[PDB]
């Protein structure tokens, strides 16, 4: 089985450095 | 423009999590509250767009050398689907912290997915 996208992102990026992107994403979104 | 591309793989990234989460989240039975799910779910969206236009900006890239292999054998079409599949697997892997363009970083992947598919027919 190849590695899905998400099992690449996975490998580069950390939970907490994901969450930090969705946070600011999540900002630009309600401003607005 | 290099600027742009790092603006769109982000959305990518955040897309990929926000995806993740929401699934991760459905099989321990607990579901967002309404707010929260429709940000998620336009993060979601917002990704795939975004991996489109990539993928789109890049397509050019594909073609450019693609026409560097014509007439050995492979259609010029067939070596443009073959470069494509190196450019979405350029996309996936791609790490917008490095510093270098992604179309610098697709041109190894593009090249390769087309060489290996001239060597395998053959």
């Amino acid at each position: 089985p190849p590695r899905t996208h998400w099992d690449m992102l996975l490998e580069r990026r950390s939970i907490e450095e994901l969450e930090e992107l969705l946070k600011e994403r999540l900002e630009l979104i309600r401003s607005r | 423009n290099a600027e742009e591309e790092v603006e769109l793989a982000k959305r990518i990234e955040a897309g990929l999590y926000a995806t993740q989460l929401m699934t991760e989240l459905s099989e321990r039975g607990e579901k967002l509250p309404a707010a929260q799910r429709r940000d998620m779910m336009w993060i979601c969206r917002d990704g795939d767009r975004a991996k489109n236009h990539l993928l789109e900006a890049n397509l050019r890239l594909v073609v450019s050398l693609a026409k560097r292999y014509t007439g050995r054998g492979m259609a010029f079409l067939d070596l443009i689907q073959e470069g494509n599949l190196g450019l979405i697997r350029a996309v996936e892997k791609f790490d917008y912290t490095k510093g270098y363009k992604f179309s610098t970083y697709a041109t190894w992947w593009i090249r390769q997915a087309i060489t290996r598919a001239m060597a395998d027919q053959a």
